[PDB]
Parts: C-alpha cells; structure tokens; sequence
DNA sequence: TTTCGGGGGGGCCGGGGGG
DNA sequence: CCCCCCGGCCCCCCCGGC
C-alpha cells in the first residue's frame, strides 16, 4: 500500500498537528450522547476526514473502520434508474450525493430520511438485538450540494435529531447555504505547519528506511507541497521512486502533469498574445477539461501562475486578478466551464 | 336578462366573399376560382383577426351550394387532429364517393393547422395527392413557417 | 438525418437536385400556351428563385395567378415573387456563415436585414446556433472593428457576451424552466458576439467541438468513479483528489516497473493492484488519464508484447479480491 | 433530555416561551380567543423562530391529541410539484375537521379549522404557488395556511397578498439576552461578564448559532474540569472569529501596497482555513469605524466590500476573492 | 461430499424466493445437521433467518461443514428452469467454484441439471439468543397476506397491538383507517385454520408496509405465520419449514412522539 | 350511534355505488328516517345522479336526526374493494360527523372489519329537480335501450331520440354512415317484462351525448327495465327502479344549432 | 447535451362480456 | 370454462420565442 495510507491514523491520540483541533475533538468526544451536527471546514488535505474517522472510532469502538460497499437504486419522475454507492460500517454511513449531479436531492429526500425515520437491528454489543444509539452519517463534498439538497437537508436535521447526527466535511464553506451553517457545530481545520510535516515526512522515512542525505529534503518537499499533507506524502513516495530509495539533495520536485501543462499554457499566454494563440489555447484547455480536471482548479492555477510571472507589473497583476474574480463568479452561476475560461484567457491577453 | 344577444362579430360575420374587407386582389382571386370552380389546395396565412376564417367559409359555402353538409370535413385545434385521425377519418372522407357539380370537388378545411404534429402533416401528402380529382384541402394559419415544406409544395401560398 | 442512418450502405443513393430553369423553360411555355395567358420567358428565372427550384410550386403559383391576371410581365414579377418567396430554415452552417457576415451589421444591412430577422435565424436552430456562434467566431477577419478597436478586444468582448449568455443558458433550463428566456439568451449567445466579430471567414467553417469533448469528458469521468470505488477502501480522498494527487503514484508503481526490470514486475504490480482492489480494465483506465508530458501512449505501444502476455497470463492465473458485488 | 442537543432541547413550548417576536404572538395570542386565524405567511432571517412559533400555536389550539389529525405539514423535504398541490393538498384542504373530544373541547379552545404549514416555501415553484390561490381562497372556512420562508421576495405576489405577513426580527444582545442567560443557569454554565453578549453579537441575528456556540463552550470548559468562568477569547476562537493581531497585520500590509507581499501573506492566511465571510466582516467593521479615514475612502470602501460579499455569497473561490478585495482597498 | 436431495426442488424455489427481495447475498452455511444462513440487509434494519434442517432433505449427507456465498438471483435463475416434480442435488467439490445443482425426477428424461457459481461473501458470528418475548401469536398466512395487502393501499405503516384477547391492526392514511380486529378463534372442524395467541405483556408496534409486504410475499412456505412481539427488542415473523423455519427480524419505526 | 343502517349483504351496496360511480366523482348523502338520499353531478355539469333508498333495503335502520355526508366516489369503492361480497356491512355515522365506518362482519368467523372513511365539507341542496307532467314518458327493457345506445355509439358521438304518437326513433349520423331504429308500443301477457310503453301529449327531439348514454346504461344490471321521460326545455330523466328505491339520471340535452 | 411539465402515440395488461 | 373487445395504466419521445 502506498505510504499516505499505510500510516494514516486510526485513533485521536494518533494525530500528530493541530494539538488544540485534537483537544477539542477529544472535549466533544467526551459526552457523545447530545454531540450536534458538525461541520468540518479546511483546506483540502489537511486530515478533515482522518479527523472525523478518530472521532467516530472515540465515539463507537474500533469497528468504525470495518467498512463494506453497497449500491442502492433510485428512480427519478422520468423512471430513470441511477445508482449510489454507499460506504457504510455497523456504526455510521458514509454518502457523496453529488456523484448524483442535480438528483443528489433525490438522495437526501430518499436515502437519508429512510436511515433517521426507522430504528436498526443491533445483534452486536446489545442484549435486546436494537440499537441504542444514533447513527451517524457522514456527507462528503457538502459544500458540492446543490440548493434544493440543502433545503431538503433542513428539517431532516431537526425532526429526527434523536435518531441522526449528521456530520459534513468542506474545503469551503462559501458554497453552503446560511440555515445548514446555522444548524451545524462549524470545526476550523487548519493546515499543518511546515515543520510537523517534516516531523510526519522524516516518520515515514525512517519507518520506510529510505537513504536521506539530509533533512532539508524534507523541508523542500514541505513548501512545495503548500501545506497539503497528502500531496507532500505522494511527493514524498514518488521522489523516492524515482531515485532507488535514496534521495539527494538535489532530488528534484516532480509536479503533476496537469500542473505542468498549466504553466505551459501560462508561458504561452505571456509569450503570445493573438487570436492564434487564443485557439491554441482553447484546444489546451479542451484536452485539459477532457481528463476530468475541474474547470475551477484550472482556472485557480493559472491565475496564481499568471500572477507568479515576474516580467508582469502591478496594473497587470490588478486586472488579472479582478477578471479572475468575475469569472470564478461566472463558473460559478454557469454550464459551459470552457465559455468562461476562454473568456477569461482572452481578457487577460487584451490587458497584457 | 337570461337571454342572450348575438355579438356583432359573429351577427355581421360575412357570409359571402363579396362582403370581407381588404386583401383585394386574394379576395378577387377567391371569387374567380368560386365562379370557375377547379378550387386548389390552399394555404391562408395571417395575423389574428383578418378574415381568413371567415374567407374559407365563405369560399366553401359559394362552392357547394346545398352539398356543404356531405361534402365538407371541416378540423380545428379545438378537435382531435392527430396521426390516427389523419390516417383514418380524413383518408375515409377523401376516399368517399360524393356527386357534384362537374366543377366541384369535397373540401377538407383544417383551421388553425400550425398547431398540428409533424407527423399529421407527413400522413396528409400522399392523401392530398392521390385523391386530388375529388377532395381538396385549405389550412388556415398564424404562422406558416409551422407546416412543413412539402404541405406548402403542394398547395397555393395566400399571405 | 441521423434517423436514416441505418440506410447509409445498404442502398444505391440516387441524388435529385434543383433543376435549373433552363430545364423547365419549354414545360412552362407549353403549358402558358396550352393555357391561353402571356408568360415571358425572361421572368421564369425570377419564378424558379421564387419557389427555389419546386416545379410543383411554380406550375401551382402560375395556376393561382392565371385566374385574374392574364399576363406575366417584367412589371408584375416584383409582387408575385414577393408574396410566393418561400421561407426554409437555414440549417447550421448557413445559419453560422450568415450571422457572421459584416455586411448585415452594416447600417444599411440593418436596415435591409433587422434585428428581428437575426433573431429569427437563431431561432431557426436554437439548440445549434449558439454553438456554431462559438465554435466559429474566433475564425473571422471582422470588418465592424471600431476606431481603434484591434481583433483581440473585439474577440474578448464576445467571449464576455457569450460567458453571459451561458449563465442565461444555466437560468433557461434550470428547475424553473423560464423559456421565456428564450429571446434574451438569443441576443447574448448568436447575435452579439457575432455582431462583434462579424466579417469574412477566415477559413472553412466547422462545426462544434464542445459535443464530442463533453461526451468524452462524461466517459473519462464514469472511468474516474468506477476507479475510485474500486480503491475506497484504502485511500482517503475523493474522486478529484484522486485523478490530481494519486494517480502520478499509481502510475510510478504502475507502469515504471515494466519500463525498468521487464518481466520481473508483474509480480509486484498485481500485489498493488491487490492492494487496492484493481484490475486490468482499471490498470488501462488509469493509464488513459495523462496529458501533458506523462501520455503512456507510445509507452504502453513501446512495452515488449512478452511482457504484456506474461502480465495477462499471471493476472488471469490468481484470484483476486473484489471490492464491490454486482456493481 | 440528555440525548438532545440544546438547540432542539429548549425549543419554545409554548407562544409564551418565544423571546423577542411579541409584535407577532400577541396576535396568535388573540386569535385564541378571536377564533379568525387568517392565512400567516411568516418571513425572516435563519434561527428567528417561526417553526418553533407555528408548532407552539398548534400545540396550543388544539393540545397533545388532537394536533396530529388537524395539521398537515410539508418541507423542503417532501415533494411539493403542481401534481401535489393540485392532489394532496386540495383534498386534505376540502376535508371536514377532525371531532373534538370532550377532553378537548374542555381543555383547549379547538377552533373549528385545520392548518397546512408549508415550511421553507421559498423553495417552491410558482406554478405550485398558483395552484395554491384559488385552493387557500376556497376553503378558508375549514383550512388555513401558513407559508414559512426566508426569502419573502421568492413567494408569488398573489400568495403574499393573501397572507397576512409576520416579519420575525433578528435575535441580539438587547432582545435575546434574558432567553439565553436562563438556558445557561439552567445548564450550569459559568461565564465571565459579557460572554453572553459577545456570543449574541457573533451569532448576527441567529439565536440556534448562540445556543450551539454556548454548547460548544460549555463542552469545552466540563472537559477542562478547571472550574474557572468560561472567557471571550474562547468563545471567539470557537467562532472562527480571526485574532485581532491578525487582522491588524492585514491591515498593515494593505496599506503597505505592494502586490507580491500581499499576495504571500494572503497565500499563507489562507492555510489556516478562515472563512472569508468572516475576515470581510471584521475588515468592515475595522475600516468603517476608524476615524482615521476619509469620507471619500469609506465611500469606496463600502462598495468594495459589497461586491466583495456578493460574490462570495454565490459560492466562489474565497482565495481569489479574498485577494482581490485586498489589492483593490491596497490601490485606494 | 455435500448433497440434500431434496423431496421435492419446488420446497427449496419458494424458500429461495421466500426473501430474495430482502437480501441478494446470503451466506449458507451447509452441516449434516441441514443448511444455516443469517443476513443482515443493506439498511441494517432487517435480518433474514434460514434453517432446513436435515429430516426436510430425502437424503443429506456432509462430511465437512462448508460455507457457500451463493448469489440468491442466480440460484432462481438456476431453479426456475427447473422441472415441476424433481429431486434437487446440491453436489460441490473439494475447492468449488460452482456446485451442481442436479435436478433429477423419476423418470430418466426428466432432468434439468445445472452449475451454479458461487460468490466469496464475508460472513460475522451472528447471535440470534432468544429473548423473552411478551406476546406471540401464530395465524394462517393467507388471512396475514389479506390483511396487509388490504392494509397497505390506506397507509405506508401498520400498528400491531396485543391485548386481552385482542389482536388488533391499524392503518391509518390521508383518505381513512382501517382496521381488521382478530380474537383467538378455535375450529373443531379445521383446526388447522385456528388462531393461536399466548399473551402476557401489553406490546404495541409500529411497521413499514414495504417490508410487512415482502415478508408475506415469502408465507407459501407455510400455510401459517408466527409473530413475536417483545416491547424492547425486534419482532420475529417466523414460517415453519419441514424441519427448519424462515424467519425476519424487522426493526420498528422510531416513535418521534414517544 | 346516529346513524346505524345494515346491508345484509354488501354486495347490493356495491351494486348500487357501480351503478353510477362512472360518471360523477363526488356525491352527497343525506340520511333520514325515510332513508338515504343522494346525488352527485359530473365534472361538466352535463349529468346529475340522484339515489334513493329506501327503509326497507336495510335488515336495520337507523336515524334519529337528518345527517349529511360528503364523500368521494373512488375513495369509496377503494374501502369496499377491501370487503368481502358475503359479510354484513353496516355505516356506521355519529352526530356532526367526520368520517362514516363501514363494519364488514362475516357471522361465520369472528373476522370484523372497520374502516373508517373521511368525509368532506360539502354544502349543496339537491332541488329536488322533477319536471311535472312532461311531454312524453315511455318504459322498455334495459336490455333493449343498452343494446341500441351501444349499436348507435358506433357510428356516431351523438344520438337523437324522437318521440312521435305510437313511435319512439333513435338515430345516429357520422362519418361511416348512419343508423336508425324505430319501436312501436305493444304489449304481450304471455311476459309483460319485455313490453314496451309510451305515453305522448306532444312530439319531442332531443339530440343527446353518446358518451353519457353510454355510462348511462350501466345502471341497467340493477332493473330490468328503464324509464325515459322527455321534454322539451327539461332534461331527460332514465330511471331504473330499486327493490325499495330508485336510481335516477338528469342528462342535459345538446343545445339546438 | 440537459436540471420540469405537457402532450402525443404505441405496447402491453387485464376487467368484463359473450359463446 | 375459454376467447375476444376495449377501457386503463405504463412507457417512451419530443417542444418549450414572436
Ligand atoms: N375582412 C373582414 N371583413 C369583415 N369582417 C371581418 C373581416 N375580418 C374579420 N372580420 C370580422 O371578425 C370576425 C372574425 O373574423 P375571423 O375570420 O375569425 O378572423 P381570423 O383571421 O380567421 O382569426 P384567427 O387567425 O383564427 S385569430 C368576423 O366574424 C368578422 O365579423
Ligand atoms: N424566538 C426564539 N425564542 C427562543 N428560542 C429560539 C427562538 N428562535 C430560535 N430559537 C432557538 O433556535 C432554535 C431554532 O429555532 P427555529 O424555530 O428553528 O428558527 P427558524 O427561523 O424557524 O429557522 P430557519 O428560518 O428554518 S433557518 C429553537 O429550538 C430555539 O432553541
Ligand atoms: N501522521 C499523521 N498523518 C495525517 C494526519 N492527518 C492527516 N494525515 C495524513 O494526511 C492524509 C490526508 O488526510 P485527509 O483527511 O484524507 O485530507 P482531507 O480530508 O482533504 O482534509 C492522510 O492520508 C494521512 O495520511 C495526522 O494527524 N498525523
Ligand atoms: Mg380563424
Ligand atoms: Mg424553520
């Protein structure tokens, strides 16, 4: 198995950043029976999900990590048949209505009151056979929900707070509705620090036994990384891949091919600024949106690219950015994510 | 109080072609093909309240005499006009023998014929061309861009 | 149409064009002389125009009109040819090659074509026109810029009106469905931008791409979602999180193997893939997924056949454990 | 009980529990008494009370029993398509009201209606809206409507003249204090002076945010076991309210003015995972109540942070966001 | 090595289709003492219990307890074909990958034997332990199918009280109630068709029409059910088989009044 | 109870309600000492259905005080679908009620079966709509008016009946062509159940839906005969006669133009 | 391409009636 | 007791501006 999963822990008394974040799970985790809803937001990579798999496991037994796939069907007004997969445990369920695109509504209206409006066969740790506690369920990519989910979220939440706690994982919580916020316990997941990366690299190093010529290896994957700790951990197995299990200092960082092509298409933007090099640039970001690369991430690091460009002055970096904002605004409220882009990339050629 | 009058609209509705207003030379047109009969598929296309209606009535009326009651199939939005219908009802009326004068034939008038499917107006051609030599067909409409092309081929463009 | 398809090589296809007037001169003069009304010969081309090369037409317009008038001159041709033009729905090429036209943008062009006939080409095809309006108005050598204006701002405000006339798009077909929308979004999407851009084609004009990318953006990601619940069960992160940050790892455990010991590797390689609950169509899935400089195209195409065979064999030789049943 | 959430714990019982909505159930009060409930369409910002409101009032027109057989409750939870307001709603709307017992009859008012509470209508369409005028015109005699939303601007202007219109005011430290202090006495909870108003003046308006926010707190302070009075600075960090030393360093680099050291400390704010809604509401309140700034500068600033939140309202990047607002005030 | 020539095949179609719908992948454990299986579904809120014991089979035979994650739909795929009137092997190997269904008749035409792949499916030491439950009752399963079917088209739940001598179902729905109160009732005559109730604590229960209606879509087993009814644990629809029983212990709705 | 009347068997109930649950959707009942009154009108208020039972269908009856019940046809048969046809079925009201309870007890088991029906609020006076002396009545078999409303519905959506001194006409033109039959009175002691009446003070001709006539003679499983009473300026009134009621149907004639 | 609603047209299924 | 007629769901597909 691949380092970032092979040492992820499995308890809260495992983490190893964010002491305080790990104080107050511990604190909510103490009195579990009137937990409230929670709403965990942070950068993405952080160990959101980590976090809440140690709070269920300090909540339930161990067993919340004894997890199995299931599919269930849906029907739509039109009869059309859609299914989700579901991850569930003997504690809790797992569910990413948004697979579902607009029918994720049809999930929470279906699936989700179906769990909250009946009682469950405990034949495990229970003497009568029926459960006597309240099922979690997990949501993942909450702030992916649309509108009509999150309303329908709303009473669901309240009516059968006895029997269903609900606990929901973002990297940003702009995109959710005020009344779900209202009602959820909202848990900041900051980033870890540079240096416990290194501490968590330089475990994995050892346990690993890789040849490190010296620590600053480690600190150099830590910055790159901008504060991702799955990220630094894949870098990490890949540098090492990559040099026989023996890392120099002059190991060089590997980037992500999509990375790569952004910062080509970048160059190509500041080099040339014509209709020609619009079409090229149109056929970039076709190929780049063909390969399941979210039109949001593209159009994000290619303005932080643009912006990292040291031949560029303050006006241009200023027009850059507002137009950034307006079209983030448009991907936003629009269907056809390549429409905005290209809109995007032709204002920028016109200001510079 | 519990007895209606009649509106003026429908009391001084004209009756004969001599007694609609505008459009002359389509009017004078329509009284020429009444006198000499040999009446052709038509289409009359216009905006709302104009006389179309009213023309292919009266057109109807003049060229049948006595016969209008056997020998017009008259179809509007507010009757069933779809695929079944065409194939059935309107190919049985076409097919049905009826004497007339020598300088007439049955008419099939399917007012407001914009609203009807694509594939009504498919099943109308062959029916309008085999049985030509006794039945003719006049569609009154809003829009004419909403019957296809090949309806509007074989028929007379009244604008 | 696509509905003949199934007609495409079962059938001898037999062509009927347009005749051209020439070829129908003497039908009608025969029949204006067996008819007893004047028609001149040079007005027949002006009918053919007319009725767009329907013989049926013409003899049906020269029918209607013998009734009351008993002459087709040069002076009456005007009228009749107006009243009797027929009106066919431009198809999406001539609907993309007309709106981008400088000449209709001009003033005069106004006047002769209005906003209101622009607005109705549109809708001629409204599921296609803005797409080709898309597709093709980066391709145009305009001749409306402005005093000044260069092709590249001209260009980006048509991209800024068509980004907005997206939005109006997401708005139209939205759980409200405001179709009364229909008009606006006409303006914003075709009429705009083109106005903006309008001129000569560049070049040959093509139709849209976004239709073909956007049915293989939904197969890579149906690909991406049966990969990522295939290995649930071991990684942490979603399906995003996967395509961007676990597949370059994958890949190094992957593919490097057999780019460097051969034959040695298969071994290893299925242990990961037990490790997480993959298979062989999910090994090529993942390795479909690079661009850039990782295409494993010419890499997999240069790898020994052996070694693949072996690969296949020792797969097909072992039980492998199954993440999820009857999916 | 001790299975429950405060929040949903101590919600109002009874109209009398409700804290600072008295130009509203005054009027519930009396139709009591009155007996002419009209058709309410109740509208205000999230945690007002109105569910709690409405569900106080049936509890208190027609008791334990017979609520059930008198009420008809659809949410956003349940679908309310032109089919379902044409089917279920107009038949239950044309049914005769349940018979009171004599329990009933005896102990509550049991006025001779039903109720159908649409919660959160502003999700409905207006096709369904429409269905509804005639069905709510109709049958007045034995139904009555209560249409719950947030947005007021989402309901049909037919509805709304229909309805006789409740605006629920936001729940602050001047009108909500008295309601959350007792739930503290009552949960033990030991607070230095102002917590609660501090609290309150977070919250903006949500009393459901207070309450969870002084669970949270209260959680936090058992698990210490310390026995000390719960402090504002806790409270603050458990809002995801951004230090003031933060803030202050914000505002030093924008007037700074440079873009690149703007942009690095932005790059590495936004690691911490603040929530741009915060940060843009403490810098307008840092910008628009410092003296050291002209009117000219607030007026754009004002603005600025404006379409600052607009946007971020719509659900973009925060990133991108953050940054540009910054730049922009930096070049003021 | 393992086999239960059966009586007759049909026996063991309609168990497998007694609870096809409840559950798909069910693990059967074989022993010489008969055929074992415990699922629980996909909800968690209902459990599926198998027992055939041994005396059912025409000739039984194990050497080797084995357990067999046989997909249900491929065995009805598998037992449908099958003849009226056969004698249903059940014959597998040392390490199967599929076992043979032989489907002999008396006749030496009539056969419609087949192979049948079975599946690896992760079984847990389910625990069924009796309970002291407070109220049981066994009527026929026709008048049990009648009722709920009746019941269903007025509510999508169904309440089930037992008292004094009264056995009484309730649904009520948005256009009425319904109710088909039972007594203990005796037949000299036909006392096959006679209602059995031992009451002792009062038990009131609330459940899902979708699920009373596929358990009694699965009563051909045994022209009578049983129902246990324990104020604070599970219910038990329980259908007698030869020498087994077909049980389903079905989770109540959470009282949200309560 | 208020309100206790028991069928001794439902089937004749079911009857009863089959006979016009075709053609109306919501119907009024109003109890009495007398008996039960009902009515109900159609959706294009073109056909009225007015039932009457009578005292002496119930093995026992009931009613201290007047009661009115509203109630929806489908909801209706849906409850009684739900009975068996050999149980006693008894409706069962209270005073100002909300809902009416049909008891299906079967005497040879001790299966009872309740169900309890909401009604709805209904305000309507019947108007005891009868036209006085009307200007023809007739009466004939209703297998004899079934099989001639079915042959004419055929060819045409309408159908005319004419009324003339010893001569009652049914015609039919449409599309394929056109059908008419004509009867004359007679009379015959060896069965007088298939004679045919008819008393005329004026000619009559009423043009009439072939829809409703259709449903109209579904009624006919419960007489033998039908009565027609026509008049110009009235609508039609088919009657078919009940062991101690009547089932009747007001069918509004096409306007003449 | 497509997030509802309406409309049209075809294929089964099954109640009832007739022989 | 079996076969045929013809009402009702059930499903699939296609517009939706002036
Ligand atoms: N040319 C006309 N001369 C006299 N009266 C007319 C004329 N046109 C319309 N009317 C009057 O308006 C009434 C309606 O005329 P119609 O023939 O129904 O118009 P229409 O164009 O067919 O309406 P549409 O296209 O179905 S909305 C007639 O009864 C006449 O009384
Ligand atoms: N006026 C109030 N008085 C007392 N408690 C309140 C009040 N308003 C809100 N709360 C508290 O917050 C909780 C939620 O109140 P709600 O009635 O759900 O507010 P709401 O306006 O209906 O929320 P929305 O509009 O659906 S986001 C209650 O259980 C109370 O504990
Ligand atoms: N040693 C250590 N690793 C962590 C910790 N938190 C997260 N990680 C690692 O970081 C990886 C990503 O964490 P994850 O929760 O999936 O990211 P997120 O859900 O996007 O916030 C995990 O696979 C872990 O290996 C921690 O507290 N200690
Ligand atoms: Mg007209
Ligand atoms: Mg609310």
């Amino acid at each position: 198995s691949l380092w970032v999963d092979k040492y992820r822990p499995k308890s809260l008394n495992a983490l190893s950043h964010n002491e305080e974040l790990t104080n107050f799970l511990k604190s909510l985790s103490d009195q579990p029976r009137d937990l409230p809803h929670l709403l965990l937001y942070g950068p993405n990579g952080t160990g959101k999900k980590t976090r809440c798999m140690a709070l269920l496991e300090s909540i339930f037994g161990p067993g919340v990590y004894r997890l199995k796939i299931d599919v269930r069907q849906f029907v739509t007004a039109s009869n059309r048949k859609l299914e989700l997969n579901v991850v569930s445990s003997p504690y809790h369920l797992e569910i990413t209505p948004s697979d579902m695109g607009n029918n994720d509504r049809i999930v929470i209206q279906e699936l989700l009151k179906e769990v909250a409006q009946m009682e469950q066969v405990d034949f495990q740790d229970s003497k009568d056979g029926l459960a006597h506690r309240y099922k979690c369920v997990i949501i993942n990519e909450a702030n992916s929900l649309t509108k009509d989910a999150q309303a329908a979220l709303r009473r669901t939440m309240e009516k059968y707070s006895k029997n269903i706690r609900l606990i929901m994982v973002c990297d940003s919580m702009s995109p959710i509705i005020a009344p779900i916020k209202s009602r959820c316990l909202l848990i900041r997941c900051p980033a870890p620090s540079d240096s416990e990366i290194s501490t968590i690299l330089s475990d994995v190093v050892t346990n690993e036994r890789i040849q490190l010529e010296t620590k600053d290896i480690l600190k150099r994957i830590a910055q790159a990384s901008n504060g991702n700790l799955r990220v630094s951990l894949l870098m990490l197995e890949s540098m090492a891949l990559n040099n026989e299990l023996a890392l120099k200092s002059s190991s060089p960082i590997i980037k992500p091919d999509w990375i790569i092509v952004i910062h080509k298409l970048t160059r190509k933007i500041v080099k040339e600024r014509s209709v020609n090099s619009l079409i090229e640039c149109r056929a970039v970001l076709y190929d780049l949106l063909a390969h399941c690369i979210p039109a949001n991430i593209i159009l994000k690091e290619l303005t932080f690219s643009l912006l990292d460009v040291e031949t560029l002055n303050t006006t241009n970096k200023s027009s850059i950015i507002e137009y950034s904002s307006v079209f983030d605004e448009r991907l936003s409220l629009g269907n056809k994510a390549i429409f905005h882009l290209e809109g995007f990339i032709a204002k920028v050629m016109c200001c510079l | 109080t519990l007895s209606l009058q009649l509106p003026w609209v429908e009391k001084y509705r004209p009756q004969v072609l001599s007694d609609i207003v505008g459009n002359k030379e389509t009017i004078d047109r329509l009284q020429q093909i009444a006198k000499d009969g040999n009446m052709p598929h038509m289409i009359i296309s216009g905006m709302p309240g104009i006389g179309k209606t009213t023309s292919v009535h009266c057109l109807a009326h003049e060229l049948l005499g006595r016969s209008y009651a056997d020998g017009v199939l008259e179809l509007n939005a507010s009757d069933d006009r779809g695929i079944d219908v065409v194939r059935n009802q309107i190919k049985h009326f076409a097919q049905k023998k009826l004497h007339l004068p020598p300088g007439k034939h049955k008419i099939v008038i399917l007012d407001e014929a914009d609203s009807m499917t694509a594939g009504a107006q498919q099943a109308l051609r062959r029916t309008m061309e085999l049985y030509s030599n006794s039945t003719r067909f006049a569609f009154a409409c809003n829009q004419s861009n909403k019957i296809i092309e090949p309806l509007q081929s074989r028929c007379a463009i009244l604008r | 149409l696509p509905k003949m398809r199934p007609f495409d090589r079962v059938c001898l296809d037999i062509q009927f064009r347009r005749p051209d007037a020439n070829s129908i001169k003497s039908r009608l003069m025969t029949i204006a002389i067996r008819e007893k009304f004047k028609l001149d010969p040079n007005v027949i081309d002006r009918l053919i125009q007319t009725t767009r090369g329907d013989i049926r037409q013409v003899i049906n317009l020269l029918s209607t009109i013998s009734t009351t008038t008993k002459t087709i001159n040069h002076e009456n041709i005007n009228e009749i040819s107006k009243a009797w033009e027929k009106n066919i729905a431009l198809k999406p090429f001539d609907i993309a090659h007309k709106m981008l036209d400088g000449q209709i943008y001009s003033d005069i062009g106004s006047r002769n074509f209005t906003l209101n006939d622009k607005i109705a080409l549109y809708f001629d095809d409204f599921d296609f026109t803005p797409l080709m309006i898309q597709e093709n108005y980066l391709s145009t050598r305009p001749s409306v810029l402005k005093p000044g204006q260069s092709h590249l701002e001209a260009v980006a405000e048509a991209a800024n009106c068509i980004s907005l006339g997206d939005i109006v798009e997401k708005k139209i077909r939205s759980s409200e469905q405001l179709w009364s929308l229909l008009p606006l979004h006409a303006v914003l999407s075709s009429v705009y931008p083109a106005s903006k851009v309008a001129g000569h084609m560049a070049g040959r004009i093509n139709f849209t791409a976004w239709l073909g990318q956007n049915s293989k953006s939904a197969k890579y990601y149906r690909l991406l979602q049966e990969i990522h619940y295939h290995t649930r069960l071991g990684t942490s992160t979603d399906k995003i999180g996967l395509r961007l940050d676990y597949l370059p790892t994958f890949r190094k455990r992957l593919l490097d193997p057999f780019l460097k010991q051969g034959a040695d590797a298969i071994s290893s390689v299925i242990e990961v893939m037990d490790d997480y609950y993959l298979t062989k169509e999910d090994w090529d899935s993942i390795m479909e997924f690079f661009v850039g400089p990782d295409v494993t195209t010419a890499i997999i195409k240069k790898i020994p056949a052996t070694v693949k065979s072996g690969f296949t064999r020792k797969y097909n030789s072992m039980t492998h454990p199954v993440a999820i049943y009857r999916t | 009980l001790a299975q429950q959430p405060w929040v949903e714990k101590y919600r109002p019982k009874n109209l009398d529990e409700v804290t600072a909505q008295d130009h509203a159930v005054t009027v519930l009060k009396k139709t009591l008494k009155s007996a002419n409930l009209p058709h309410m369409l109740f509208y205000g910002p999230p945690g007002t009370g109105k569910t709690s409101t409405i569900l106080a009032l049936t509890k208190e027109l027609y008791g334990p029993d017979l609520m059930k057989s008198r009420i008809l409750e659809l949410n956003a939870s349940d679908e309310r398509g032109i089919s379902i307001v044409r089917e279920k709603v107009k038949n239950f709307a044309r049914l005769t009201v349940s018979k009171p017992s004599k329990h009933d009859l005896e102990n509550y008012p049991c006025p001779p209606y039903k109720i159908i509470i649409l919660d959160e209508a502003d999700s409905m369409t207006a096709d369904a809206q429409s269905a509804l005028r005639r069905t709510m015109e109709t049958y007045s005699g034995v139904t009555r409507f209560c249409l719950i939303c947030n947005y007021v601007t989402r309901i049909i202007d037919p509805l709304a003249s229909r309805c006789s219109k409740f605006r629920f005011k936001a729940l602050d430290a001047s009108n909500a204090i008295d309601r959350l202090r007792f739930i503290s006495e009552q949960e033990n909870v030991k607070c230095d002076d102002g917590v609660l108003e501090r609290i309150l003046d977070i919250s903006a308006g949500d009393l459901r945010r207070g309450i969870t926010l002084l669970q949270s707190a209260s959680k936090g302070a058992q698990y210490l076991g310390d026995g000390k009075n719960i402090t504002s600075t806790q409270v603050e960090e458990l809002a995801g309210v951004v230090p003031h030393d933060i803030l202050i360093e914000i505002v030093e680099k924008v007037k700074s003015g440079d873009f690149d050291e703007i942009k690095k400390y932005v790059n590495t704010f936004m690691k911490s995972g603040w929530s741009a809604a915060s940060v843009v509401n403490q810098l307008h309140e840092y910008y628009i109540t410092n003296d050291n700034f002209d009117t000219n500068f607030k007026n754009q600033i004002s603005w600025l942070l404006f379409t600052t939140d607009s946007r971020l309202n719509n659900g973009t990047n925060e990133h991108i966001q953050l940054l540009n607002l910054l730049v922009k005030i930096s070049q003021l | 090595m393992l086999e239960a020539k059966f009586e007759e095949a049909s026996l063991f179609k309609r168990i497998i289709d007694g609870f096809k719908d409840c559950v798909q992948l069910v693990n059967f454990q074989c022993k010489e003492d008969g055929i074992i299986a415990q699922a629980v579904d996909d909800s968690r809120v209902l459990l599926v219990s198998l027992e055939i014991g041994v005396e059912a089979f025409q000739e039984y035979r194990c050497d080797h307890p084995v357990t067999l994650g046989m997909d249900l739909t491929s065995l009805s795929k598998i037992l449908r074909c099958g003849n009226n009137t056969d004698t249903l092997t059940l014959i597998a190997d040392n390490t199967p990958d599929s076992i043979i269904l032989l489907f002999e008749d008396t006749k030496k035409d009539r056969i419609a034997e087949y192979s049948l792949k079975l599946m690896d499916i992760d079984a847990d030491f389910l625990k069924i332990e009796e309970l002291q439950y407070d109220s049981t009752l066994s009527l026929p399963s026709s008048e049990f199918s009648k009722i709920v079917r009746d019941l269903s088209q007025l509510s999508d739940s169904i309440n089930i009280m037992i008292t004094k001598e009264t056995i009484k179902f309730v649904a009520d729905g948005d256009i009425g109630s319904g109710s088909v109160i039972i007594k203990p009732f005796v037949d000299m005559e036909h006392p096959e068709t006679s209602i059995k109730l031992e009451m002792d604590q009062p038990v009131d229960l609330t459940f899902g029409a979708k699920y009373l209606l596929d358990i009694i879509k699965g009563s051909s087993l045994s022209d009578r059910v049983g129902i246990r009814l324990s104020s604070e644990a599970p219910a038990l629809f329980q259908f007698d088989l030869k020498s087994g029983f077909l049980q389903f212990f079905l989770a109540p709705k959470f009282n949200d009044e309560e």
